[PDB]
Parts: C-alpha cells; structure tokens; sequence
C-alpha cells in the first residue's frame, strides 16, 4: 500500500532526486496548452486584452 | 376566502422564515397571528399589528409576515384569523412551522 | 530577378486581340464624358425642416466641406486617403404660396464655432424666400492652410443655413405644427479629385468615420440593459448607465461586455442559507462577473418565502386579470427588485431539479440584505432554493437571465440610486437645445405574465463597435443618424462621444415601428436635429 | 442646362494652381490608378496530388477580376473591354512542371478533362525569371454587357506537366503556390452611372464570415466559446446552418436567445407539449435545439449513475473512477434549460426545465428525428393541480442533462431535421469539419465535447447578406494559430466548412483568420502545421 | 471478468481518463472511410445528390 | 467489367490497334489518382502494386491511347 | 495596391527610395503622420536545411541612407536639447 504510491510520485521523486546528486534539471519549461485549462485561461486572456485597451 | 403557497415549512434554526395569509373578498380586513404548539399559545399580531413581544425580529404585511431569524422555540403551529370590519365576512388558514435543529 | 508593379510577359489575347474599333462602338451607343459622370449633375443628398418655433437667427443645416456631400464620393473615398477642391450646391424649398418666410445660406470659413444668432449674415449671406419657385446654385471652395486634406480632418469650410427671418403661416394659429421643407443636392467642381490610395483593408490612425453604429432595421436592435427588442424611444432630462456603456476611446466605467451570455459563479454554502454570494469566473474587472446586471433593490427586505401581490392596502391577492383595477400594485412579497435568472446547480450530491436564482447586487449583512448603491466582490446576491443542509454544499450554478421580480416599478433606469456604479457614472443633461434619450425594450416579470418597460442607452451593435473599434469624433459633434419609420415620418439622432443619443425634439409620440437608419454626417453638439413627424 | 441661378455672392473662388500644388506633394499625375498596375486577386495550391486535367483558375469575365472595380461596379450597370492578368508560381527554379491556358469562348463552360487542349492553348513553366501576362479579349453578341450577362469570354487554366517538389514529399503544405494579379485592359470601361441604392447585392464579397479573432468565436448549436476544430469524413446539421442563398432547412434563427412557449396541462402533470409563440417556421418556437433522445422514457425523477453494479458516484473522481456511468434516470439525455414560468396562480418559484424532440405514448416519450407542433416535449415541475393551467414560459438553454456519451451530433440518425439534413463530403483532397465547443452536464460539475458546422457570426451573415460565390468554389480564409501552425478553410455554398489537411494535432489557439481570395473546390487546402 | 471487460472500455477509459486530467484530446478526428459505413453513407449521398438539382 | 462498359462495347465499333490501351483516370475524393487501361479483350488493366483503402466518391476521365506493354501512371495518398 | 516584389535569390541589393509625402511644407520632429514602408511576403520561402525548433537562416538586413534632398531646418540653441 506505499509501492503504489511510489507510482503518484512518479516525476517528483525522480526530480527531487536529480537535483539533489546533484543535477541542473529543468522540467518546468513547456510550450504547449495541452492541459484545458492553459487554453481556457488563453480564452478569457486574448478575450480581456480585447475591450480593455 | 383564504389559503396560502405553503402549509408546511422546513427551516434551520437562526434563519428567516416567511408565513402567508392570501386572503380575499374582504373591504376592511382585520387580521391575528397566535402560536400554537402543544398548549402553548400567545397573539402574535393584532389589528393588522405585531406585539410588542416579538416586534423586534418579525415583521407583516397583509399577504404575510415574515420573521428576520427564528429559535427552536417558534416549532410548532400557527394561524391566521381574517374578519372584516364588521364581522361580516371570514376565514382562516393554520400553518405548521418545524424548525430543523 | 525583381517583378515591377506592371512587369510581365504579355503573350495576349490567344485566340483574338482587344480590338479598337469594337470599344468605341459601345461607346457611341452610351456617349461619354472624361471617365468621370458625377461631375455633370446634381446628386441629391439629405431634407430637413423649417417649423414655425425656429426664430430668426437660428441654425438647420451645418454639414463641413468633405465626399460626405456627395454619395457618389462618400463611395469612392474608401479608396483614397485624401482629398482636394470645392463643391457645386442647390438647395431649395418645397413650400406653399401662403408661407413666406426667408432663409439664408452661408459659407463660413474654418476655424469657427458658429452662434445661433444673426451676426453670422453679416458675412456674404445668400438669400431663398420660401415663395421662390427656382431653385439657387453655388459653390463650396476649399479654403485651407494646408496642401490637402484628410479623411480624418474636420476643420474645414462649411456650409450653414441661417433663418434670415423667421416662417409664417398665417391660418393655423393653434397647432403651431407647419412643415417647409428643405432639400440640399451637390455637384463636384472639376477642381475637385483625390489623392492617395488607401491600401485596402487598412484603417486611420486617428480613426474611422462612425457609418455602422447602427443597425438598419428595429430587427437587428436590443438594449444595452436586457436582450429583448426595441419597441419605442423615451426622453429624459438626464440620462445615465454604466454596465455596457462604451465610449470612443473604447473605455467604460463598466464591469461587463456587449453580450448577452450565461453567468457562471460558485456558490459556497451551507446550513440552508439560501442567500449565497456568488464569486466570478469569468470577468474583465476581478471580483465582478460579465454579464452581471446594472441594478439594485430598492430597499432592504429578508428572503424567506416566495409571491405575493395584492390590489391595495386593504384588499385582496389579485391572481387573476382582476388586477388593472388596482392602480396601485403594491407587491407586498417576500423580497423585490431582483432581477431573475435561470440556473443549473452542479454541486456532487444534489440529485434534484436545480432551482431558480434571483439574483442581484446587495450587501449581506445577514440574513438579510440591504442596498448596494455601489458594486463589489462583496456585494453579489442570490437567492436559490439551493439543496443543502448543515454541510457546505460547494457548486458552480450557471446563471442567465430572463425577467424581473418588482411589480409596480416604474422602468428601469430612472431610479438613480438604484442604478449600479463602480465609482463613475457616465451622465448628460440637454445640449444645444437637443435632449438625451434612452432606448425603451421590454422585460418580462415573476408572477403576472405582463411585461415591464426598461430604459436602455445604447444598442448592442453600437456597443460591440466601439469596445472593438477606434472610431472617430470630436467631443463638440455628434454621429447624425436618420431613423424612419414604416410612414415617411422621420428624424435623426445624434450620438456624443460618450455614447449617450440625443435627439432635437421633446417629443415622438407612436410610429410604424419597422424602422431603418442612415448615416448622415457629423453635426455640432450646439445645433438642433432634424425632426419630420407628423 | 442644369436648372438653376448661380449666384456669385460667395468671396473667394481660389486659384486653380492648388490643385497642382496637391499634385505637387502627392504624385498624383493620373485620373485612374488601377488602369496602370496589377492588384491581388486569390491564390492556390498546386499541390503534387494534381494532374493532367485538373483546373487551378477558372472566372468568367468582369469586374470581379480586380477588387478596385468591383467596389464601381455597384456605380454601374455596363462594362466593355479586356482586362489583363499575371501569374507568379514561387517556384524560383525549383519545382518542375508546367500549366495551359485557354481562352474559351462564351456560351460555353469548360469541363476538367483534356480534351480542351485540342483547342489554341499556351503553356508557361514554374521554372521562371518574368511572368506572364494574359489579355482576356471581350466577346459578345452585344455592345455591352450588363454586370449580369455571365456568358463571357472566361478564362481557364489546366495542369499539363504534374509538378515535381525534389524534397518536400510532406514538409511544406504545397509549395507549388501561385497568386492571380489583374489589371483592366485600356478598352476596359464602364457606362451607364447609376444611383446606389436601385440595383445592387449582386457582388457582394466573402470577407466577413469570419472574424480575425478567434476569443469571440461561437458554434451554430451551443453558445459557448470555440476550443479546437475537428474533421470529419461527412458532416450534418440543420439548425443555423444558413447557406450562399439565404436558406436554411432550419428552424431556427442565427442567434441565441430564450425560447418562449407555453404548456397547458392538468391532472398536476409535468410532461406537456409545448406550442409556439416565436416562430419563423410555424409550430416550432425559433432557437429549439437539434437532437432527440435515445431511448424510449417515462419521466418521473431525478439523476443517477450506479457505476455498472449499483454504486453511486459523488466522489469527485467518482465519475472518473468508474467503468461505465450507466444513467439510470428517466429523463436522460435531453436537453436544458432556465424555465422561467408566468401564470396566474402559482405564488411560487419557477423550476428549471428538460427539453428535446419526442412523441408521447400518453405518458413516456420516444425519439422521433422529424419535427412539428407535437415533437415538441418539456418537463417541468409547473407547480400545478387539477385545473388545466395555461402556464406561459421562457427557456434559455444551459446543459444536457444526458452524462455517459459523447454523443453530441456524431449520431446521424439522432439529430432533428425537418425532413432533409444537409450533408457533404471530401472534395478535391478536402475534408469538412466540425468547429468544436463545450457544454455542460446536469448534476455533476463536469462539461463534455459539443459539434458544430459553422461558427454563429458567420452564419447570421448568411442570413441577410448576398455574399456571391458560385457553387463550385470556396472562400478561402488563412488561419494561423499563436506558434506559426496555420491551415487554410474554405466555405462551400451550402455554408459548410472544408480543409485540405488529413490531421491537426492542437494548436495555441489564441487565432486570426485574413480572407485570401477564392478557390476551386477540387484543390488540396495548404497548411504546414508543426 | 471484470478485468476482462476492461479491454472493452480501453479506448472510451482513456479519454475519460485523460478528460478528467487536466489535458485536451481531439480523437475524433478521422477523415477516412474504412469502416465500409462512412463509404457506404458516400455511395448513396452522392447518388442523391446528383439527381437532385 | 463494368456493365456500361460492357454495353457500349456490344454496339459501337470503337478503335483501338491489338498492343495499346484506351487509357481512363481515376481520381479517389482525397486528390490521389491512378489510371487504368483497357485492352481490346475488354480486361481492365492497371500499373501499380496496391491500392488499399481509397476515397470512393470518385469520378473518371480521359486521357488517350496508350501502348499496352507501358507501366500506367499513379499517384496514391 | 502597387506592390513591388524581389526574390531570395537577389543578387545586388534593393533600395526602395521613400518619398515624404505631406499636406504641411516641413514636419516637426514629433510629426508621426508620414510616409511609412513595408515588407511583406508574398511566396512562402524553400529551404529543406532547417528544423521546427532552430530557425537559422533568412535575416532580412535593412539599412538606410539620408538621400539628396534630405534637409533639416530651424537651427536651435542647445538647451533646448530636449534628449527624447
Ligand atoms: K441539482
Ligand atoms: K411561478
């Protein structure tokens, strides 16, 4: 009931790791709205920057 | 001729709580609120007026009252009593009010 | 290598060549002039009045130099940036024998704020009795600082029309309601030609010229207040409202955007409050959602119940057609005011028909509320039959709104403290004699099946332009559009910088309400409207 | 003599040497530009998939060949002349492969074999230094045409040697790309002045169907905001979907407003047949959604789940955490709604609604796809009794109360239709579409994937414009996104939308859309996405 | 069994499973006809849209 | 064969020398193409190796004759 | 509009004189309402050497030049050198 939950922390205790021996490791770079909520958030961001001058 | 929108009502305790009187075919009406629970009882209104008991957190109108908040203790039963100036013409509705502690 | 602007390898005509002697033929069956036709006769361009209550000195007709006094040229100069040379007139007067009256026609220079006085005839004044039969022409010379001019420049020569002594009607003094129209048409002088192609499809800088503000049907028009339809047109005094009001420099004092979608909040609830406040999602201000309305209760009220309205202060419940009699509505309810909005109450564990919101801006002090003469994240209402208990009973709730729950109101929009505002409100008075107005829609109510009226300042498609685009006008001018009727009775209305309409009469009365609109120029904000009614 | 009495009352009268000193700081030097350079017409896609037959340009003569004069044409009735032409194909000395042309005569119309080139017919190459240029002749029977007379001296243009792309077998879109530049001939001249305002919404051009933004996009089915495109092989809808004729086997108008209706009924029922107030068609209540029921149902309750053996789903991931969400509520399926209700009586609040097009079987529903007075169907709780209540009403829509599908208007046989539904399928190498959009559910805070077949603005536009096009073409519109993946879309007559790419992937879809010109159906639409 | 199942809700538990992630999926996007259906709808709307004006 | 094909074949005296085709195209609706021969037997005849799935509402043309001992032309996908 | 067009495989470099088109007979410094020029494309480029994440190779140098009858006018004393 623990080995599973080694698979939850699937990436942090891999980058959690890296980092500590002793690594440069930069995940948090990434380009694409392939999550639903970056586009939806782009949605109301293009829509606002619109009316509002 | 008189009735109500609800008979019945549920209500917390602290909470509003609004109590109709639709009455009709009256010139000059008259009106009366009295508790009732178990043999308890007490006039709430009187001549289209409140008491000086519970002034503070009720209110009325002629197509109800409606009370700013509410305790355990309003559990029970009331009523509207109508008449026309003149003890013409009449009618009635009674009201259950339980409050959900 | 380069390919110039007119660079190719003419192969031809293929199977035959673009003859000579073909051309000309069509043209001897047509005739010709140099390439050009407009500048042989005299388009027609507008009509205005001349009523017996404009004394002397006063002002009809102030349009400037510019292709707008040609519509042949206002067509064209969507592909030229510029322009150069005078302009040919005639004008002229539909009049009776029995009306006299005299009226003149001046050329002021730029440069001017002209007066509805006299002092203007000292200058050279053209003259046009009433009883004249011929019509007048003259010119219009370009008279300018610069090399040209621009589309976006407005400070040039213009015309005016002057009452050089004021209209008689000798028989109907009683109505006082007489007519004498007045026509004005336009020939370009040869001196006249553009310059400067625009590129297609580009823009101004200093913008556009205001041509589709408005709609060209009642059909295409709804309020910037509710959805519903036009119907009628109302005068005030004062005019005011800040939710989609739109100004030419594309700002607001408003929270909101020229739509008309479902709002979408989220509850947080518990112990059967039934009297939530609602945080946004979507938005333009924070705190504040889109959409949300511009209008408060009246007064403080405590939600428990449900309906109630009743004839009068001694009397009955009305609940049926039995209730005109009344005149006296009283609405004796639960709450008031709100504005109402259907729902869909998506919560994890609420497994019943989601229930009705009304809704509107108020503080909660507790269980009761009281009225927000000013709008905040704190001050947003509800009232929902939410199905909840002890426990918070979180939800997302999906509002969009249809009517209105107070009875025996007056329209809405009148009741300035009851109208919502950030910090600003947009406001006007009369100007120059005209007055304000706003834009009467329909809206529907709670118990009664009747509708109320609501009062609104703008239409939507002359909200939607000016959030997006970047028109033009100077703040002493207005945008002259000319509304008709079904019948040939008609008027104008002139729109200010702010967005508010104005109108040059006191009055409408009904109309064969299948109307149409027409841009019309750019009049002063001093002068009065046209108005040909009746 | 023109009527009038000029008067020199006027002062100045200046000199006539401004006007050169205009032409001093403007170049002017010329009455007419456009009769002296050329001006962009459209563009296209001579992709490697065409061959030896193919046409790639094809417009009969007038105006419409240069947007200067279409822009008079509206000032005239009459036209008379040649007008010139030019091509550039991109490639510098790159890709191989030749095109023909054609002068035809009028009265005929040209079809998509060989076998006009057994006709006077020139050639050029995509390996070029200067380009070509064609002088269309006019030819007629009459002296001149009317800005209607069609039957002209049309061009035409014809692959003859395929193309060769030496290294992009699918990197670029086509690469094989070449514009249509025109110019009026010297004898090109118009007759007859007009009054705008008479005779016109003849040529109106296909430049507003789309906006230049994508923030404020729409569907024709649901009001909310578009997310991403999806293809599809056919394509189908009814409602909104107005066509190059102002037409619509619709019901429906190109807007999204409430729904009033009125139901009455007794025995203190809730489901009830609704008449129509508001219609454009009679007995439908103009805004009416498009799509029935599954099954046959008996409408009583409320919402469930059982997670495929009996246990509920409330736990937030519960609806994620289970094999199928089987909805064993009696009312699945339909549609949503606000549901305000007037009537005299009821001093009570007005529940939501649940609506869709069905029959009855006195008291349970069945899906029938056809629609009139009494498809209609509701189901309110009405607050009744006894008493046959009128109950008027107003409905705005929300959700579909319908949960473990996705079954929003990929079942053909599920969507409402009048009688017909309006199909399409690939043409050329294009495909059709569907713009994509998001709808909510009924109990759960979740929403679920929505179809459309055009975008609202540019179905309203249909509505009450003559945007000209003949049928076999499109209109061209250049989409990019915010990372450089652009695409192209064309709009058949019918008001369907095709594309000329096999897949999309995702796209930042924070994008604009510029009008590009007109173009042949049987064309693949470019695009080199990332 | 219950496993067994699993195989049939494959393609419909992912995107429900990936939906419910914060991650956008297009799956519907086929544009070929190979399930003999959609070739056979093509058939017959041709066919119906040729005698048809 | 097709049977229109099969028709007009037993009226009309149609040309063709006993080495060549009567070339047709053939245009799938995803722009592909390929071509097909016909010689005087009647056998339909074609040059590629495949063709597999295809966008069927298609249309046909013609292009000539052609010398039946040649691989025809094709372009798929 | 009249457009000129020039191609990747341009040899000697392109000049493109702009004129000073205007209704006033000298500008200010502040003046913005000028002649203004542009590029834009007109033929997607060609090249099968470079990759959708790198984007080395087309830079569009531009440089300028006063031209014969560039003038300034109205000499100034320093202070004002408004330095803006
Ligand atoms: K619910
Ligand atoms: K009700």
């Amino acid at each position: 009931n623990k080995i599973l939950e080694q698979r939850v922390q699937g990436p942090i205790q891999s980058v959690r790791l890296a980092r500590a021996a002793g690594f440069r490791v930069d995940p948090y770079s990434y380009t694409d709205q392939n999550f639903y909520d970056d586009q939806l958030n782009a949605i109301r961001l293009s829509y606002r920057n619109l009316f509002k001058n | 001729a008189v009735y109500t929108s609800e008979p019945d009502v549920r209500v917390p305790e602290d909470k509003p709580a609004k109590l109709s009187c639709s009455y009709s075919g009256f010139s000059n009406p008259r009106v009366e609120w009295k508790f009732a629970h178990g043999d308890i009882t007490s006039l709430v209104c009187y001549k289209n007026k409140i008491t000086a008991s519970y002034a503070d957190r009720v209110t009325f109108s002629h197509s109800g009252i409606t009370f700013h908040s509410v305790t355990r203790k309003d559990t029970g039963t009331y009523t509207c009593m109508v008449s026309d100036d003149g003890g013409n013409t009449y009618g009635e509705v009674s009201v259950q009010l339980t409050v959900l502690v | 290598s380069i390919t110039a602007p007119e660079q190719g390898t003419p192969v031809g005509g293929v199977i035959a060549e673009p003859s000579a002697q073909m051309s000309a033929a069509a043209d001897m069956a047509t005739g010709k002039s140099v390439d050009s036709e407009w500048e042989a006769f005299f388009s027609f361009h507008t009509s205005v009045n001349w009523s017996t209550s404009e004394t002397q000195g006063k002002i009809l007709f102030k349009q400037s130099l510019g292709p707008l006094l040609n519509p042949y040229l206002e067509h064209l100069a969507k592909l030229y940036v510029a322009w150069s040379g005078s302009i040919d007139v005639r004008f002229s007067i539909s009049g009776s024998g029995v009306f006299g009256g005299k009226l003149a026609a001046i050329v002021v220079p730029p440069g001017v704020d002209p007066v509805q006085s006299t002092s203007m005839l000292q200058y050279p004044h053209v003259l046009f009795d009433a009883r004249q039969v011929e019509p007048v022409i003259f010119s219009i010379p370009d008279l300018r600082s610069t090399l040209y001019h621009l589309m976006s420049d407005t400070d040039t020569t213009s015309l005016v029309i002057m009452v050089y002594n004021d209209l008689i009607n000798p028989y109907a003094n009683d109505s006082n309601s007489s007519g004498c129209i007045v026509t004005v048409e336009t020939k370009p002088g040869a001196d006249f030609k553009f310059h400067l192609l625009k590129p297609p499809g580009s823009m101004l800088t200093h913008g556009s010229v205001p041509s589709d503000l408005i709609p060209k049907s009642s059909s295409l028009w709804i309020g910037n207040r509710h959805w519903t339809d036009i119907t009628d047109f109302v005068i005030r005094p004062f005019v005011f409202q800040a939710n989609r009001h739109f100004d030419f420099n594309q700002e607001t004092a408003g929270w909101s955007t020229p739509r008309y979608r479902p709002i979408t909040i989220t509850i947080s609830e518990k112990n059967g409050a039934k009297l939530g406040i609602g945080v946004a999602t979507d938005y333009i201000v924070p705190g504040i959602p889109d959409g949300w309305p511009d209008t408060t209760i009246p007064e403080k009220l405590t939600p428990a119940g449900d309906y109630a309205i009743t004839n009068k202060s001694g009397n009955d419940i009305t609940t049926a057609a039995g209730y005109d009699g009344a005149d006296v509505i009283v609405n004796n309810t639960n709450f008031k005011g709100m504005y109402i909005c259907g729902s869909l109450q998506r919560a994890w564990g609420d497994k019943k028909i989601s229930n009705t919101a009304f809704i509107t801006t108020a503080t909660k002090v507790d269980n009761a509320i009281e009225p927000s003469n000013v709008i905040d994240m704190t001050k947003i209402a509800v009232y929902q039959d939410t199905h909840v208990g002890k426990e918070v009973q979180t939800s997302d709730d999906t509002l969009s709104l249809l009517g209105y729950t107070g009875i025996g109101e007056q329209a809405i929009g009148s009741d300035r403290d009851r109208v919502v505002r950030i910090s600003v409100l947009p406001e006007t008075g009369a100007r120059g004699g005209n007055h304000p107005i706003f834009y009467k829609n329909s809206i529907k109510l709670g118990y009664v099946i009747r509708s109320i009226d609501v009062f609104n300042s703008q239409i939507l498609h002359t909200s939607r332009q000016l959030s997006l685009n970047h028109y033009l006008l100077p703040p002493d001018s207005f945008a002259v559009y000319r509304i008709i009727d079904s019948n040939g009775s008609w008027f104008d209305i002139g729109i200010d910088s702010d967005g508010f309409s104005f109108v040059g009469v006191s009055s409408i009365g009904k109309l064969e309400f299948p109307l149409t609109a027409s841009y019309m120029g750019i009049q002063l904000a001093k002068i009065r409207l046209a108005s040909n009614i009746r």
